[PDB]
């Protein structure tokens, strides 16, 4: 049996009809969902069905698992091998309007996805017929409009980048906070290089390990995911890592903007030898994980450090990204009374990934200048 | 940052423990509660280890299970391992009661709440 | 090929030697240390092996990019060939030659900034220090912008097997049709030579057949991983 | 077996601390007849 949803809400919410700027706030939500139950032995009537549940036959994604069970249709097969499986994407796609001067439009938007899969075996108990899951887990993916324009403008290259320094930084702060998270401040915070957990010979392999960080917390390495994520989002989103989220999913939105100005023209350039002035900007930044998932290494065992001496995460991905443009970063467009036209244009961007396969940061940067002149000489005699 | 504190907490309820059953367990300087019910013919910080261990809470739910001899590094696991298991020798058996910090810690994961003190009856067959 | 012992820059006819060719896994390790070399990771800011192996300076970091950056300053500290030395501290590794101004005999020359014949300003010309100058118009022209690394099938790994086959040809005034694998010889009478004169020529067709190796070296038995061809000149007396 | 990544060089294993590094990945084995192609292959910038 599979069940499916494609809930979808679009509001306008015309503002119109300090704070009367704001004209229109759209706002679009969908939500995908969909259940896959193999092993459902009953079958269906001539018109139709509701033996699962009446909600499930329109689509209603609650728990109908353990209540198939104990009302005797799974299959009593102990080596089951098909997968009850969940999928579920969300959508929003905020969007709102200002007009905070007569010359000057102003465009919002928020946009955040989240997909998740889930998957796991089961069985059916043949006593008190009970149903047992085996081996569940998830995946999927997120991404969010974010605002990471603090450290836009901050130099980086090959000799120097501040927001690289920040990130090298936030490392021992996002660890103590982890720790204090961890250990309760109840007893003082075991480290690297304390006696309790001190250097060993330069024989035991943990040795270089133990050496590249003495003053971090035992469980919160330099390499560990949960610290440099967090770590990586501070700093290059502007944000102090004292008191910066260490969540691996964002919740609110941050609107990303598009200006534009056709107000200058308005203060002399009538009879300015100017007949068309206009400035455009625009700024649009994202915070995306490709592939989260699930980490069956995260369990109930007492095996808590992998090789790297760090704590299981609860949720690993490969890489995370944050893509930042400015297109454009600004758009002079103004044609003079003398039939000269001149659009400039100046566009920027950045595509930082971080992946935790190599802890490496692959910084993508562009720029780009355009400028282009029109004129028309009038009466030229060969 | 919202932490807490659960040391207190979690030794006047092992006290308590202690005072329903009639355990006597020594204490270590970290806090950690263990009772050797008999020893064998100690593993260190670098030693795989086997153990048919079995870990459950105060209100006896348990919440791991391992009836056959399973394998660990004993650098991965839980610092009341670390303080526990070294104490003996193969086939002798030990009963820990870890608290927070030395266990899960104050926010602990998955069926184990922040702030849990964990009962573990511990039988090492292997120090391979 | 041109036989080397008819033309006017003729050889002595005491001057044989063979020519070896080796088909599949040949060690990419030029300088023989298991590590591998590539110098666009060099430079006095850069970690290097922390005991030098034996050949001067190898690079500490994973390399990334074979290619240089268009900096004239990190060329010059990088571009000093496959031993990693920049002409100046060669004298510490090659303590023979330390007197002189190439210890390492390793310094290329563009073939138009030496001087004497063709084969003259040749001579240097694969140096492997030196050969990667940022610009086109330096007197000592690069001839190529790549890095000198111990990788030369570009898969980011060095080799160190050394699993081939050996073929081997000798090269004497007198080879003839029907051995030495000839196949063809074309012998041209009156070629017309820029200084006015005449000069006889003779060509040869050598058809080494593949699956007949004269030797094995290491342990390979068939031809379905054949990834490196090398061939060295050996057993001559002067220069051929 | 004994070539479990978990295990390398704790008791018994047939690995090193070695077959972590690319430079001393052949002395890595605590075997003997250990091959560069056979047994185990190398890359240095593999792609995923």
């Amino acid at each position: 049996i599979q069940n499916s949803n494609s809930n979808t809400l679009t509001t306008t919410l015309n503002m119109n009809t300090v704070l009367t700027s704001i004209k229109n706030v759209q706002i679009n939500y969908t939500k995908n969902s969909g259940t896959v139950l193999p092993g459902y032995t009953p079958s269906v009537g001539f018109l139709g069905t509701s033996k699962p549940s009446l909600g499930f036959v329109f689509g209603s994604q609650d728990d109908v698992r353990y209540e198939a069970a104990k009302r005797g249709w799974l299959t009593t097969y102990q080596d089951f091998n098909q997968s009850f499986t969940q999928v579920s994407n969300k959508l929003l796609k905020v969007t709102a309007n200002i007009d905070l001067l007569p010359d000057l439009k102003v465009d919002l938007s928020m946009d955040r996805s989240y997909s998740e899969n889930t998957s796991e075996q089961y069985s059916v108990d043949p006593s008190t017929n009970e149903y047992k899951p085996l081996s569940p887990y998830t995946y999927g993916m997120f991404s969010i409009s974010t605002v990471m324009i603090k450290t836009a403008f901050s130099p980086s290259d090959e000799t120097q980048s501040a927001a690289f320094d920040d990130f090298r930084s936030n490392r021992l702060i996002i660890a103590n906070r982890l720790a204090e998270g961890h250990y309760g401040s109840g007893v003082a915070i075991p480290r690297y290089g304390d006696a309790n957990n001190p250097i060993p010979a330069e024989t035991d392999p943990n040795y270089a390990v133990y050496t590249a960080n003495q003053g971090y917390p035992i469980g919160y390495t330099k390499s560990n995911q949960a610290v440099l994520l967090p770590a990586f989002l501070a700093a290059y989103t502007g944000s102090d890592a004292s008191s910066s989220s260490t969540n691996i999913f964002r919740s609110f939105p941050i609107p990303n903007w598009s200006i534009k100005y056709n107000g200058l023209m308005r203060y002399k350039y009538f009879k300015d030898k100017f007949k068309r002035f206009s400035l455009q900007h625009n700024y649009r930044a994202s915070y995306t994980i490709n592939q989260f998932r699930s980490n069956f290494d995260y369990n109930s065992s007492p095996k808590v450090q992998d090789v790297n001496t760090n704590f299981y995460n609860e949720i690993i991905m490969s890489n995370v990204n944050l893509v930042e443009q400015f297109s454009p970063l600004i758009r002079m467009d103004f044609e003079l009374k003398s039939s000269l036209r001149v659009l400039s244009e100046i566009k920027k961007d950045r595509a930082l990934s971080m992946s935790f396969d190599n802890n490496l940061l692959t910084e993508v940067k562009g720029m780009e200048y355009i400028i282009g002149l029109g004129y028309r000489f009038k009466d030229v005699i060969f | 940052d919202e932490v807490k504190d659960y040391t207190a907490e979690n030794e006047k309820e092992i006290v308590d423990y202690l005072a329903q059953n009639n355990l006597t367990a020594q204490r270590t300087n970290s806090g950690l509660y263990y009772i050797i019910t008999k020893e064998g013919s100690h593993p260190t910080l670098n030693s795989n280890i086997t153990v048919i261990y079995k870990g459950y809470f105060t209100n006896g739910k348990v919440f791991d299970e391992s009836t056959e001899g399973v394998s660990y590094s004993l650098r991965t696991l839980i610092p009341g391992w670390k303080e526990g298991i070294p104490l003996l020798k193969s086939g002798g058996e030990i009963q820990l009661f870890v608290p927070a910090h030395l266990g899960y810690g104050s926010n602990g994961n998955k069926t184990v709440p922040g702030g849990a003190v964990l009962i573990f009856e511990i039988t090492l067959v292997s120090v391979n | 090929v041109l036989d080397p012992y008819v033309g006017n820059g003729e050889s002595p006819a005491t001057n044989a030697g063979k020519i070896y060719f080796n088909l599949g896994e040949i060690s990419e390790d030029v300088l023989k240390d298991g590590r591998k070399q590539y110098e666009n990771g060099l430079g006095p800011d850069q970690v290097m092996v922390n005991p030098q192996p034996l050949w001067g300076d190898v690079p500490a970091s994973q390399s990334l990019i074979y290619a240089f950056d268009t900096n004239p300053d990190n060329r010059k500290n990088q571009d000093v060939g496959l031993d990693g030395l920049p002409s100046s501290r060669e004298g510490s590794i090659y303590t023979n030659y330390a007197g002189e101004a190439d210890p390492a005999g390793d310094d290329y020359t563009y073939y138009l900034n030496a001087d004497g014949g063709v084969l003259e300003r040749y001579k240097n010309y694969n140096g492997t220090e030196g050969n990667s100058a940022v610009s086109i118009n330096d007197p000592n022209r690069g001839s190529t912008t790549l890095p000198d690394v111990e990788d030369i099938n570009r898969d980011n790994t060095m080799s160190t097997i050394n699993a081939y086959y050996e073929y081997s040809i000798d090269v004497k005034p007198g080879m003839q049709v029907g051995e030495n694998y000839i196949t063809d010889i074309r012998e041209v009478t009156n070629v017309d030579l820029p200084n006015g004169g005449t000069t006889n020529a003779r060509w040869i067709q050598f058809k080494i057949p593949v699956s007949q190796p004269q030797n094995t070296i290491g342990n390979i038995t068939d031809f379905r991983s054949i990834r490196f061809m090398r061939m060295f000149m050996t057993g001559f007396n002067s220069q051929m | 077996n004994k070539y479990d990544p978990a295990t390398i060089g704790q008791a018994g294993s047939f690995l090193n601390s070695n077959i972590r590094e690319i430079v001393t990945a052949k002395s890595g084995f605590n075997n003997t007849n250990v091959s560069e192609a056979t047994d185990y292959s190398v890359l240095e910038n593999a792609r995923k």
